[PDB]
Order: structure tokens, then sequence, then C-alpha cells
RNA sequence: AUCUAUAAUAGCAGAAG
RNA sequence: UCUGCUUCUGCUAU
RNA sequence: AGUAGUAACAAGA
């Protein structure tokens, strides 16, 4: 017998065993070299889908920009970026007509959002392009560098702390004759065009650890001048998506499954009995490369009708900046000579003035096709969205096309509705016969073509209503469990012993709750997690023979302890977990069983493995000694000048927390400097203390004198 | 003193001074998150890659004086690193755990009291049997952390800020009396606390702040049942369990209302609703406690709870609840009908409108009122509240209760009548919630009328000002018991005089979900379950017993139709339809036993529950039959498969609402000729379209044909077929 | 031109405080110059109403040590509310629903200062009604001397 | 009965597009 | 010159 | 050589 696992589908429906088809036990594919190839190929595809558009030269950056809007209607079924503005405006108008007041209410909530949001929001980002260094940096570091450069250039509206004031600072920065960068101290001066190109740049990197793809692709990260505007636009689009029944966003998880099930259920209820009902499991092809920023500007302009003009402007800036964006090419390439046995790095900035003899066929073609767009090591990319930068606005566009499917708009016997999550979509078509179904599908496809949406024909299929797939959720008369997708969440997390126990047990319990993890498999998952935990942390049961550096101390503690069942697993104790007590932490689970001296040692108030805060008297520690801190190795470049800046930053922040007790519980607000706030707090505290009677004459005088000394030092350095 | 000298030291230098001066407080958080290095990624690999090393831990240098450099085996516990940090081995952690200074004062039980409450709830819990069953889990929002019953999340956070950080609350003021009481008790309980204020704040967040999540739930949705959801509810099994602590009375009241409504609804279908209802309440538990024992000691005001109390010879209130006020009808009657209305924000929605004149005593705690109303009309409202805010509360509640078109058109803004998961919300509750935040527009669009100044009372104006001249259109201000009942075989609750006080028709049709798990013990553990469970289990019972059911469907069909097993199904059928549906199905079955060769097991199984009603004659042909699931009418199509009942001819496994019901064996007398005798009333389907007999006409167009005549009908899901009139 | 006048009319510390006050809420001192002048006048009236007033070690007010007044105006919103909350938690005085301008330790009460261009009756009445707390002091000055 | 929300600390990890 | 955006979920508290 | 797969590693300073 030849074993064929796929033959199991001959009896078990594919949905009820979909977990088999997800091979998430092996490592995911990574990229190894540069991402310049994928970046250039993305730019060339974007300009190929819009090649019949109009070419112009940007008077501000000098970049060739392609405009495919209102271009010739497509003649074939290849992806097209030729969205018609009148069709997009009609889709918006009919979405507002079908849901009266959606855009007005969304604009009110977004006005509140825009007026209250702080600049600190921008620090909630991951790796960000930093134009001051022309490199990727943490979002908070990039924002701090931007604020420092803006301040040294006389731009200080961001001192208000509001995001919109920082956006005004960005707007004013885009009008300066020259930008001063002060490194460490080399004083560089960018001119208007160079600073402008750096401000409209999105750094490009290759996406790593991605399942389901044979070939790698490029992702983009914008700078700080783009992120605030994109945040405001995405907030407006999220407010809109929240009010739409077809939107699969921003709902996620169990709430998303419930919404999808209820909406599909209502759709099947609305469909009359004599009607034929079909469902398209549909993907859209080249979604981000055919989403035009000009159509996003049209959508925002229609959505913000009759709003204050400042609001329309601040919402219009993101599509404008994305219409004039530049894509940084990346790291370049690497060249090898076998005969000379040497290798060298060729930067991307010299890919326009390099000889094409060095490259293979396809890379030479890429460079030849992309050379007219190269400026300062970036490529002009007017069309496209550059990989999920306006997820919610493109969701709104897709939902508008879905909304165009009611019988009041089709004016025929067929109609359609469905679900839209950015690019993914489930389309339910109803019609009195099969010809009507075909006509409705053709009309939906062509209407999508009219707005720059291209249904992937090779990835989409259609069947009688009742089963479909939407955003990796498989629906067979109801959504099925897919446990494999949550498989990489099982294991030792690497935080510390306590946190790893908590995470392992909690993951097992939540997988029992959400992903149909059965009780026997849950017990076996518990056993496997305890094995992996004991291996990782060298904390095998005291009464064992495994030889490790920790085993002697564990044997001593084991033989020392009367009640062994109270010892934590990290202390070589037994595993008392079962299905009953997964929701209970480990220290609480066996608190009754602990020996008194072991319990008073594990939870000692003067625990030396956790940090202690001053009130040299300190607060008592509560955590156990298993909550230690892992050494983080961060030691070979020239970027070692920031280690001292960060150390002094930390010193200042600890002093501030000594003056402001709630600063680390909630984010502090204030336009005053740190010294001013701290001195005023010290003064008012000394006053209400001398008054209430905790300090005397002389201590109050001394505090007031030190405050006056600090204030004359801040005025007189 | 220390800190001000520290600040002066940093300002004496040059770079720290420039930092302290040229950095606002808002940018301090930015410079606080400011990091330098290559960040970090995939820490699990890092942990596996550093635990084999000698010193993977970083600690403060103070540990030099607490942990020795070497143990009794010469293994190094810490090593100096070229600063205040020091690299440390896990052997140091174990050496502290076995030799460190011990104490009798640990803070862990106090800081983590909620986890010990979970421990105590598990320790004193009671385990029942495990029942393997067809499980229907529904995704809904439930409480993961219950929090304080009085406070809301916002109020709890305000209390926590006031308790832990008094001088940092800003403009905020604690308004509620519960907020002030809990703040007083927490500030009293936390003096001379040796715990850092951050950890105290997080302990209070665990104690007070309510937290919710969307989860797939079966059984009780209360937090004491959600915390053990992994243990009690599985894919195919229910583990009977009762937590150890004390139950909240609110959850008991809610679950009692749910169980009573389910029981009354299922009892109305029985031929003896009184005995059926008594059997159900005798065979029902709510959170482990017997239902009859709850009914004898629970002062819950609800129609179905009062019917349950009356059937067991108890005193009832004959009252209900609405908008926080207790309503007691003093005179009048009413029926309930579905009415579609358009709101002020252009949202169409159906409301249960009560037709008939009636009068009510509406009692709150800070207000009280006499109401008189008709079909969507507030005839009279005499409020007698204490404060003008309570007066306004009672007025708003009465305007919403009246179901006036002025009230429905006063809706402004982004008022949603659906859930975030697109689930139907109660329209009346939504209107109340909308107008309780601001009812200015409602007060303007209500109307005014002049007062005659009778009895010395004074009327109120839309500006909440007392006026002797004019008032609202029917509103007047003023300056200011369990009865023995009977019940008959059909659950009509008469008084001592003889006038009807309650009826099953007054029971709310909303199918809710219990807070505490409801346990039913009988032949069918699903008899008083939700609609999805009832449908799945009805069809599963039909096909599980298909041998005797099939033998009985031919010998004595009347005996089969009368079985109790179909009565939970019949409570989901709309009442006005039941008889008609029954008649239809029965005629189908009869014309199925007359035509030899036409035997479809799937058709019989599909239509068998609908034949459980007294059959009313009709000439209507049904293409589908409606069952009420969660406020929506799901249609079971007479021919072919549907989304509530689909038979896979390949796997032979019937699927009901996505839940497997089981396989159908091979019937030798199955009809492969293609003829159908159980689709249309008085018509045999002989196959596909024959263009000889003309174009296709409608299902409801077939009533004028004559016997011995074929035709083409567009009967089904867009399927044209050829039928003939018998 | 108003800008220039303000820049030369008031002290640099008052001007800096006004600059901070209008910069906190997104107002340009170069654009909205009348609000610049109003805020400078408010700050100057407050810093003259406060200064040269102390309480000696026995407990009464002497004009020349424990300052008689606590300046609440001209602070950041957070620092102002911190001062107000600390005063309330120490002296046990009712918390004002809005930020006041001064606090009097001797009289133990929050002072709301107003500097009106129009009649003092109108302004005063309006402010009083808005506050609706019969505990906060309201002292209204005008440029006419009333 | 409602409850991303009559809501907003932050970081990390998993999944999805 | 190298883990982006968005959404959900879980854990933790420099 | 091998890993690997559209570009890299097969040490770097
Ligand atoms: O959680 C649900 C329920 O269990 C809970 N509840 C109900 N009763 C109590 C008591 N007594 N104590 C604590 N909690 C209680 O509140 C929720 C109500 O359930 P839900 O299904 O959401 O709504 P319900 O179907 O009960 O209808 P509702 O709008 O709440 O009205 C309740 C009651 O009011 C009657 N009623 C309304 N109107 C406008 C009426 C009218 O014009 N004329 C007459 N005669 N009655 C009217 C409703 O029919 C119900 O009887
Ligand atoms: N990591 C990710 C994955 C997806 N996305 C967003 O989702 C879209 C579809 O991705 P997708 O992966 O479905 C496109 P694919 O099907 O591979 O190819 P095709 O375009 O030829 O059809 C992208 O274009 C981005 O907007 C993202 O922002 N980050
Ligand atoms: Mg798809
Ligand atoms: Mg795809």
């Amino acid at each position: 017998m030849d074993v064929n696992p796929t033959l199991l589908f001959l009896k078990v429906p594919v949905q009820n065993a979909i977990s088999t088809t997800f091979p998430y036990t092996g490592d995911p594919p990574y990229s190894h070299g540069t991402g310049t190839g994928y970046t250039m190929d993305t730019v060339n595809r974007t300009h190929k889908y819009s090649e019949k558009g109009k070419w112009t030269t940007n008077t501000e950056t000098g970049a060739p920009q392609l405009n495919p809007i209102d271009g010739p209607l497509p003649e074939d079924n290849e992806p097209s970026g030729y969205a018609q503005t009148d069709c997009v405006l009609e889709a918006m108008a009919f979405l507002e007509e079908s849901h009266p007041g959606i855009f007005e209410n969304s604009c009110l909530e977004t006005m509140e959002i825009v007026q209250q949001t702080r600049v600190d929001k921008l620090t909630q980002g991951r790796q960000t392009y930093d134009w001051t260094l022309n490199r990727n940096q943490p979002a908070a570091t990039a924002l701090a560098n931007t604020i420092e450069v803006f301040r040294s250039n006389g731009l200080t509206a961001n001192e208000s702390g509001r995001l919109i004031d920082f956006l005004k600072d960005v707007m004013d920065s885009m009008d300066k004759e020259e930008m001063e960068i002060t490194t460490h101290k080399k004083k560089q001066r960018l001119n208007k065009r160079s600073y402008l190109i750096r401000a409209l740049t999105l750094n490009t990197m290759t996406k790593d650890a991605e399942r389901g793809k044979l070939k790698r692709r490029a992702i983009a990260t914008p700078g700080m001048q783009i992120r605030g505007f994109v945040y405001f636009v995405e907030a407006l689009a999220r407010s809109i998506c929240e009010k739409l029944e077809q939107s699969g966003l921003p709902v996620g998880g169990n709430e998303k499954k419930a919404k999808l099930a209820n909406v599909v259920r209502k759709m099947m209820t609305n469909s009359q009995d004599t009607e034929l009902s079909f469902t398209i499991t549909g993907d859209n092809t080249k979604w981000n490369e055919n989403q035009n920023p000009r159509m996003f500007l049209a959508m925002i302009t229609y959505i913000t009708r009759n709003q204050p003009e400042w609001f329309r402007n601040v919402l219009s800036i993101a599509p404008i900046m994305f219409s004039n964006k530049m894509a940084r090419l990346g790291k370049g390439y690497m060249f090898e000579s076998k005969s000379m046995k040497l290798r060298t790095q060729v930067p991307a900035e010299m890919l326009a003035n390099i000889d094409l003899k060095y490259f293979n066929k396809s890379t030479r073609e890429k460079i030849e096709k992309i050379r007219p767009l190269l400026i300062d090591g970036t490529a002009s990319l007017s069309p496209g969205m550059m990989m999920g930068m306006f997820n919610m606005l493109s969701t709104v566009l897709g939902v508008s096309i879905l909304n165009l499917g009611q019988k009041k708009y089709t004016k025929t016997t067929y109609w359609w509705d469905g679900l839209q999550s950015s690019d993914d979509f489930a389309l339910i078509v109803n019609a009195p016969n099969h010809e009507g179904i075909q006509a409705g599908v053709d009309r939906f496809y062509r209407t999508c073509k009219l707005v720059g949406i291209n249904m992937s024909k090779k990835k989409s299929y259609i069947n009688r209503t009742g089963t479909f797939e939407f955003t990796s959720f498989f629906y067979r008369y109801g959504f099925v469990a897919n446990f494999s997708m949550e498989l990489p969440s099982f294991g030792v997390s690497g935080i510390n012993e306590s946190a790893d126990m908590s995470v392992g047990v909690t993951v097992i319990k939540n997988n029992m709750i959400n992903n149909d993890l059965g009780p026997a498999t849950a017990q076996m998952a518990l056993q496997l997690f305890i094995k992996d935990y004991r291996y990782t942390y060298r904390c095998h049961r005291g009464d064992t023979q495994i030889q490790t550096r920790r085993a002697f101390e564990l044997k001593k503690l084991w033989e020392q302890t009367r009640s062994k069942a109270g010892l934590l697993v990290s202390d070589g104790g037994p595993n008392l977990y079962n299905i009953r007590n997964l929701h209970i932490p480990e220290v609480c689970l066996k608190w009754e069983l602990m020996d008194e001296d072991y319990q008073g040692r594990l939870c000692n108030p003067m625990n030396p493995f956790v940090s202690h805060k001053e009130i040299s008297m300190e607060y008592d520690a509560v955590a156990t000694t298993h909550s230690w801190i892992p050494k983080r190795n961060r030691s070979n470049t020239s970027q070692r000048g920031i280690l001292e800046d960060e150390q002094m930053y930390q010193k200042c922040c600890n002093l501030f927390e000594k003056f402001f007790p709630s600063s680390s519980y909630r984010r502090p607000v204030g336009i005053s400097s740190m010294v001013e706030a701290m001195v005023s707090r010290a003064r008012i505290d000394a006053r209400i203390d001398f008054e209430s009677g905790r300090i005397k004459k002389e201590e109050f005088a001394e505090i007031m004198k030190i405050c006056s000394t600090i204030e004359e030092l801040r005025r007189q350095k | 003193m220390e800190r001000i000298k520290e600040l002066r030291d940093l300002m004496s230098q040059s770079r720290t001074r420039e930092i302290l001066t040229k950095t606002t407080v808002d940018h301090m958080a930015i410079i606080k998150k400011y990091t330098s290095g290559r960040q970090e990624k995939n820490p699990a690999l890092r942990m596996k890659w550093m635990m084999a090393m000698k010193y993977p831990i970083t600690a403060d240098k103070r540990i030099m004086e607490m942990i020795p450099e070497r143990n009794e085996q010469g293994q190094t516990l810490w090593s100096k690193t070229n600063s205040d940090r020091v690299m440390v081995s896990p052997l140091a952690v174990t050496w502290w755990n076995r030799n460190g200074p011990t104490t009798s004062t640990v803070h862990y039980p106090k800081v983590y009291k909620t986890y010990f409450e979970k421990v105590e709830r598990l320790k004193h819990g009671t385990f029942g049997p495990v029942h393997f069953r067809n499980q229907v889990k529904i995704r809904r929002r439930v409480d993961i952390n219950p929090g304080h019953a009085d406070l809301s999340a916002k109020e709890a956070q305000d209390v926590i800020m006031e308790v832990v950080f008094p001088n940092e609350v800003g403009a905020r003021i604690l308004t509620s009396e519960s907020q002030l009481t809990i703040t007083k008790e927490k500030k009293k309980e936390l003096q001379d606390c040796k715990i850092a204020p951050l950890m105290v704040a997080y302990m209070l967040e665990r104690e007070l702040v309510r937290k919710t999540r969307f989860l797939p739930v079966a059984g009780g949705t209360s937090s004491v049942y959600i915390e053990v959801l992994h243990l009690t509810q599985g894919t195919c099994w229910e583990q009977m369990y009762t937590p150890g602590g004390e139950v909240r009375n609110d959850d008991v009241d809610q679950s009692l209302i749910i169980a009573a409504r389910n029981i009354v609804r299922r009892a109305t279908v029985s031929a003896d609703p009184l005995a059926s209802l008594l059997e159900m309440c005798h065979s029902t538990q709510i959170g482990g406690v017997r239902m009859v024992d709850i009914l004898r000691q629970n002062p819950t005001e609800e129609q179905a709870v009062d019917i349950c109390k009356a059937a067991m010879g108890l005193r009832i209130s004959s009252s209900f609840s609405f908008g926080g006020f207790t309503f007691k009808r003093t005179s009048g009657s009413s029926v309930k009908r579905e009415e579609e209305v358009l709101t002020g924000n252009l949202q169409t929605l159906k409301i249960r409108v009560h037709e008939g004149y009636e009068e009510f005593t509406m009692v709150g705690r800070r207000a009280t009122a006499i109401l008189r109303k008709a079909t969507r009309r507030l005839i009279q409202l005499i409020v007698s509240g204490k404060d003008e805010q309570s007066i306004a509360e009672a007025i708003i509640v009465a305007m919403v209760f009246s179901q006036e078109d002025c009230m429905i058109k006063a809706v402004r803004g982004d008022l949603n009548f659906v859930n975030r998961a697109n689930q139907r919300l109660n329209p009346m509750h939504q209107l109340l919630r909308h107008f309780q935040k601001d009812a200015k527009v409602l007060f303007q669009n209500w109307g005014i009328e002049p007062i005659d100044n009778v009895m010395g009372m004074i009327g109120i104006l839309p500006d909440m000002t007392p006026s002797t001249e004019m008032s609202l259109r029917g509103v007047r201000v003023s300056k200011m018991e369990r009865v023995v009942v009977s019940i008959d075989r059909f659950l009509r609750v008469r008084d001592q005089r003889g006038n009807v006080l309650l009826s099953p028709e007054e029971v709310s049709e909303t199918q809710g979900t219990e807070k505490l798990t409801i346990t039913y013990s009988s032949s069918m553990m699903w008899e008083i379950n939700g609609p999805e469970s009832v449908l799945v289990n009805t069809y599963q019972w039909i096909i599980r017993n298909w041998e005797n059911v099939k033998i009985q469907w031919s010998q004595d069909p009347t005996m089969l139709y009368n079985k109790m097993e179909f009565e939970p199904f019949q409570s989901l059928v709309p009442k006005a339809a039941r008889g008609q549906y029954s008649g239809f199905v029965r005629v189908l079955f009869q014309q199925m036993r007359d035509v030899l060769g036409t035997f479809d097991t799937v058709q019989i199984i599909k239509l068998l529950p609908f034949a459980a009603a007294p059959p009313e004659q009709s000439r209507m042909q049904f293409s589908s039959l409606t069952v009420n699931v969660r406020g929506s009418g799901m249609r079971i199509v007479v021919r072919g498969n549907s989304p509530v009942f689909n038979y896979n001819k390949a796997t032979k496994r019937l699927t009901v609402l996505g839940k497997d019901a089981g396989a159908l064996m091979e019937d030798p007398d199955e009809g492969t000729a293609g003829v159908e005798s159980a689709v249309l009333r008085g018509f045999l389907i002989l196959g596909k379209e024959n263009k000889r007999y003309g174009p296709a006409l409608s299902i409801n167009e077939l009533s004028n044909l004559a016997k011995g005549e074929k035709a083409n009908v567009l009967i089904g899901q867009g399927d044209v077929v050829l039928v003939m009139k018998r | 031109g108003m800008e220039d006048f303000v820049r030369q009319c008031f002290n640099p510390m008052i001007v800096e405080l006004a600059e901070k006050a209008m910069k906190e809420y997104g107002e340009d001192p170069k654009i909205e110059t009348n609000k610049f002048a109003s805020i400078c006048t408010h700050l100057e009236v407050c810093f003259m109403y406060s200064d040269f007033h102390f309480i000696d070690e026995r407990g009464e007010s002497t004009i020349i040590l424990k300052h008689r007044f606590e300046i609440i105006e001209g602070r950041d919103r957070t620092m102002a509310w911190t001062v107000v909350n600390s005063i309330c938690n120490t002296t046990g005085v009712e918390k004002p629903k809005f930020l006041p301008d001064l606090y009097d330790y001797k009289e133990n009460r929050f002072i709301e200062i107003g500097v009106t261009r129009r009649e003092v009756h109108i302004y005063y009445l309006e402010k009083a009604n808005k506050i609706k707390s019969e505990k906060t002091h309201i002292h209204i000055f005008s440029f006419t001397g009333e």
C-alpha cells in the first residue's frame, strides 16, 4: 500500500480537514540578499499597468509622473490602472445615497480625532524611514530626529503636542530654502529639491517569513512626514468602514466571523425562493499597484463635502503626497568575481550611472526600464498605493462597488451583495436563471474594471451559495475551525520563566475555546509545552537524572523541601496543570502547597532579580524571582553616538518620574519644558507640605532656594 | 529635597541642561521611547540561544551583597561585567529560592486577589456528568473580567486614578456615590502600603475594571462561567459544572427570565400547557439550583416568570420592567403586532407595537408616574418625581414607551440599530439609550399645550422649567403588592375577581441567552434550548429513529404527527402559519403514500416536524416554510436543499445550520424514476421542461388547471420542471 | 501692528507666558494678535494682583515668606490642574469646575479674574452664571476704571 | 439590555490581508 | 545601508 | 564543496 494523505478528502470534506493543507510546522521562507530587484520589478509592473496614461514632469521634484486616470477603457482582461473619476464619484454618491449620513457622521468623528490626537501617536509605528539619516530607524527615534531637525530649522509648532501642529510644521518645512542636518558635528545642508525627495520617499525592504508564496516581494515604509496624514486618512476611512455591513474591517477574530456569518445569513434570507444564488470566492490581482492616489483624493473630496476647509485640506494631504511619492531602491546588488575570488557591494544610488555589462538579462532589462525614473537613488512611483497603505479607503471603494449591486442600481432581475476586506471579497449574486448570474458577474467585473479593481480570474471561483472562503476563513454552511494557523503560537516564548508558563498555558486554553482544540489533544499539548519549557529553562523535575549546570541547585532545593507539589516547575517541581485549572496562574495554583520558607523566599519583598523603585528606601517587590530580566546583547558601526544621548534621556526621564508619580502609568501632557514642570511641582509640593505640616521653616527655605537657583540657571546657562 | 538637589546637579552640566530646557513634557514620552541599536526580533530563538550560556540574566549590582559568587560546588552564580548591571546565571535564582532570606510577609496574595478568587471558585466547584450532544456555540460578547458591579470601565479608571494618584486627576471629578464609596474604602485600605503605586493601580484595575471579549459560547455567559469555558463546553460534549462562590442575584434573575420564557413558549404548543409547564419547571436547574426553589424565593417581575409562579400556586406581581422603571398595568388590554417605522435618521425598522388602550403605574426609585396610553399615543402622563433629573428620566421613559411617531422621528445622529457583529438590537432599548444621553430634539418635537392649572399641579416645558401656563403635550408634574391568582389549562392567569391578568401572548418573543448555565433533565435535554439547537436536535432525533419513524409514517401517521418530539420545533414556527403548514405537509405525505414509486426519505424527514400542528385547510402552495430563528424567518425550501436544511447526496450526511445531523442509509424503495410527489399540493413532478406544453407559469398560478393536464412550472430555486394535475 | 505693541508693552516673561499659552492650543501670536494682547493683559493683571502679598508666621496678610496668592494662570493645563488638585486635597476646599486664575491661602478660595473691554455688569454676570458655583471669587476689571 | 466605544497607557508575540 | 501598513487576539509592566 | 534559490551565506572588523 502506498500512503496518500490527500485521499482522506474522499470521505472527509476539504473544509472539515482544511488544517491538513496548512504546512505550518516547517520554517517559513526568508529573503537572503537585497530587495532592489523586487522594488524595481514592482515599479515596472505599476508603470506597465498604467502605461497608456499621461506622462508629466513634476515642477517641484523633477520626477516623471504617470497619470492613468480617465485613460482609455481597457480592451483586454489584463490588470488595468485606468480608473475613471466619474465612476468613482458615482460609486461614492450611491454609497452615500444608500446609507444617508454616513460621510457626515464619519467626518464629525474624524474632526474630533484630528483635533485631539497627539504627536506621540506616531511613535506607535515599527521600523520607519528616517530622512535625517536616510535609513530605517525605530519610529520614536525617527520622530525625535525629525523634531530636533525641525526645531534647529526654526519649525516649532509641534511644541503644541498636537499631531495637526506637527503636520503644519511638515507643511512649512516643505517650503524652506535649505534644511540643516546636524550629525555627530558634521553640518550638512539639503536644498529644496533634495529635502523634498527625501520627504516623499518610502524605503523599500523585502517581506520576510511569509507563508503561501513561492516568490518574495517588496514592502514599503514611509517617513514621518507621511505617517500623520496617512493616520488621519485611515481614521476617516475606519469611521466609514465601521458603518458598513459589507466591510470585513476593522472587525477581526470572533467578532469578524460573527459579522460575516450574520451578514451572509441575512443575504441568503433576502434572496427569494425562486431565485438562483451563487457565491464567488474572489481575490483581486495587483491591488496596491492599481489603487491610484488620485482616486483616493477624489473619494476624500466627495466624502468631505460641506466640511470646514481646514479639515478637507488636512485629509487631502496624504493622497497628494502619495501621488508624488518616491520609492527608494534599497541596498543595491552584490557582485562576485570567481577568478579573483572577491565580492563587492554596489549601492542602489549608482544604478543609473553604472555599466549594464555586470548584470544578467532580467536585471539589465529592469534597470533599462526603470532608469528614466531614477533621482537621488529613488524611483518615481506616481501610480499605486505601495503595499497596504490605505487598507480602509480601498475597502471603502470595494464596498461601494458591492453597494452598486442592489436592484435599484442594476435595474435588472439580477443583483449582488457580499463582503469586502481590502482586496479579498465574497460576492453573492442572485438571478432567476444561470444567464442572469453570468450577466451579474460580468457587470460586477466590468464595474470593478471601471474603478481600477481587477478581479483575479485564476484565484477566484464560483459555486452555489453555501460554501466559500474569505480572508482564510473557510465557510461550509458556517465557519470551520482551522487549528494549523495558530500552531506557531505554541511553545516557549522567551520572556522569562513566569511569563513563558503563563503564555503556554493560556495559549492552550484559548485554543480549546476558539480553535476546537479537543481535551485529549489539550492534555498532550500541555505535556509537550512542559517538556519544551523544562528543556529550555534547565528546570527538570528535582528527582530526575538529566545533567545540567542548574541540576545541583535543583536537587538541593528538592531534597530540602517537605511539600514537593508546591515547588514551581521552574524550581524543579511537578506539573499540576490539567484542563480544570488552565485559567489559574502557577504561583496561585500551588500557593497552598508551598513550604513557608520556600514561599517566603520565592516571593521575597527584596527580590534582587527585579527592579526596585525608590519612595535609600524602596518599595517592596511583589513578583517572584522567576521574573528576571534576560541580558540583551546590543554590541560594530559608527552609530554609537546615540548611546549617550539615550542614557541622558533615561536619566532625565527617571528624574521626571521622581517629580511626577503617575507619568509612567498614564502619558503626561504639557507644553512646558521638563525643568519648568519639575520646578513648579517641587514648589507647589513644598508649599502644601509646609502648610499641611511635613516640613519646617528651614527645609522649605532650602527647597525654594534650590528652585530659584535652578530657575536662574535655566534662564542663565 | 533629594530630587531637587538631583535636578540641580543635572542642570549644572551643559548637555543635560539643554535636554531639560529644550524638551517639553509632551516630547518627553518620545525621548523616553527613544531607543538605539538593532532593536530585537524572534525572542524565542534568542532564549533557546542564551540559556546554554553561562550568564543569561542581567541584575542590579546590589546582588553582590545578596548572592555569593560561588556555591558549594564552585559553580559561579554571578560575574562582574565591565556600570551597575551584572550578568547572572539561573543557578543564582535557584540558590536564592533555596537559601535566600525568607519572610512571613509576602504581597502576592493581596496584589493578585482575583487569581486566588479563581482558585477558590475552582476548589469549591461541583462537577456533574458529561453529556455528549450536538453542540451549538454562538459567538457573542461576554465578560472576561466582571469588574465592580456598580462602576463602569470609565468610572473604575476614574476611581483608580483618584485613589492611587490623587493630585494627578486633572479636571476630572468623581460624580457617582458608588465611585465615592469605593474610593473611600480603597484609600482607607491602602494607607501605609509598601507596594509601588503602578502595581497598586494594576491590582485595582484587576479588581474593578470590567473587560469584555467576543467568544464562541455555549451555556452561561456570566464571567464565572466564561473563566471555565474551556472546561465546561466542548465541540461535542457539555461538562456539568457549578462554580464555588456566591452567585450574583442579577445573573440569577436574568437566567430565570430566560428559562421561564423558553419554558412558556414551548408549553404553549402542548395539548396540556399547564402540566407540560409544571414538568419543565420541575426538571430545570439554573446555575445548579433547582428552578422551583428559585421561583419560591425570587422577587423578579416578568410576564413568563409570573406565569411560572402562578402555575405552582405562588403570589405574582403582575408587573414588568422597562427603562429601569417597574410598570404595573391597572386597566386595559393590548395585543402585539409588528410595525415597520422610519426613524429620524432614515433607518427603517420593525417594532412590536401594542394595540389597545391601557393604564400603568410606573414606579422608579427617584420617580413615580401614572401613564395612560393608546396604540402609539401618549394620552396622559402624571409624573411625581423628586428631582428634575429624575422627572426628566421618567418623562423620557414614558415618551419611548408610548411608541409615538414624534419620538421615532426625533432620532438624530449616528444611532445604530445593529450590533458591531451585525446582530439585531432591541429597538426600544436603542431609543432609550439614545434619548438618555440627550433628549433635546425629542422635547422640542414633542409639542406643547396650555394648562388649566388644576389641582395645584404645574406643568413642565421642554427647557425643564416649571410653567403654570403651558406644558408638554400630555405631561403634568405633581408634588409627592403580590396578589393571589389562578391559572387554567391554557396558562391564562385570572385574578380573584375573574379578569385575565396575564397570558402567554404577553411573554416577550426575544430569544435571549442565559447568564448562568441552564440544565434540563428529560428525554430530550434540548427541549428548552435555543432555536438552532432545537432545529438540529429535532432533525437528529428524526433520522436517528428513522426505522420506527419510517414504519410508523405509513401505518399510523396520526400517531407519528402527535409525538412530543416535534413540539419544541413547533414553537419556532410562526403561530398563524402552523395549521396551514401542517395541512400542506400532510396532504403532501398523503399524496406520497398513494403514488407508488415516489418515496423520498429526505422529503419526509424535511417536512415531518411541520406536520405536528392541527392541520388547517388551504389552497396555497408553499415553496418554503418559515421557522423563527433569533428574530429572523429562516425558510426551509420544500424542494431541494436550502441554507437551513441541506442533504448532501454524496456523503449522505444531512446538515442543519452547518451542524452535522447524521447519515441516511440506502432505502431500497427509493424513487429513482425522477418523479416527485411531496413538493406541490395536488401535482406530480414528472421531470424537466417540455416546451410542448407552453411557457413556464408561477407556483401560485396552478390553481385553475384540470385533472389529467401537464404544464411547465418555475417551481424551485430557478428550476423549470414539468408537473401534471392529479 | 498689535503684535509689535504687545512685544514692547509688556515684560519678556509675561510675553513668553502668553506665547506658551497660545502655542498650547494651536494659535499663532503673529496671526491672532488681539487674543495675544488679551492674554498678555490677563497675565499682567494676575501677576500684579498676586505679587507683593505675603502671609507672615502668625497668619495674617502683610504687604512687603509664605506667599499670599498661588498663581494658577500662565501655567500649562496639566500643571495648573495639578496645583488646583493639590490645594484641594490639602486645604479641603471645593474643586472648581473650571480652571481658576488664583488661589487665596488666607481666604482659602479660588479667584476667577476677568479683564473686560465692555461693561463690567454684562461680563461679570455672564461669567458668574457660567461658573454657577457660589464659592469661586469673581473679580472683574475694565479699562475704564470700573 | 448595551458594551471596538456613551471608550483611548505602552511594549512584545501569533494570525490575516 | 535589512520584519512595512492595517485589523484582531494573547501575555507582560522601565 | 555545501546550504540555498531570482540573492545571498560560505565570517567581519
Ligand atoms: O435582559 C433582558 C431581560 O431579561 C431584562 N429584564 C427583564 N425584566 C427584568 C426584571 N424584571 N428585572 C431585571 N431584569 C429584567 O431586561 C432585558 C429585556 O429583555 P429583551 O428581550 O431585551 O426586551 P423585552 O422583550 O423584555 O422587551 P422590552 O423592550 O425590554 O420591554 C419590556 C416589557 O415592556 C413591555 N412593553 C413595552 N411597551 C412599549 C409596551 C406597551 O406599550 N404596552 C404594554 N402592555 N407593554 C409594553 C414589553 O412588551 C415587555 O413586557
Ligand atoms: N503582507 C501583506 C500582504 C498583503 N498586504 C495587502 O494586501 C494586498 C493583497 O495581498 P496578497 O498577498 O493577497 C497579493 P498576491 O495574492 O500575493 O498576488 P497578486 O497581487 O498578484 O494577486 C496587498 O496588495 C497589500 O495591499 C499587505 O499590505 N501586506
Ligand atoms: Mg479571496
Ligand atoms: Mg491573494
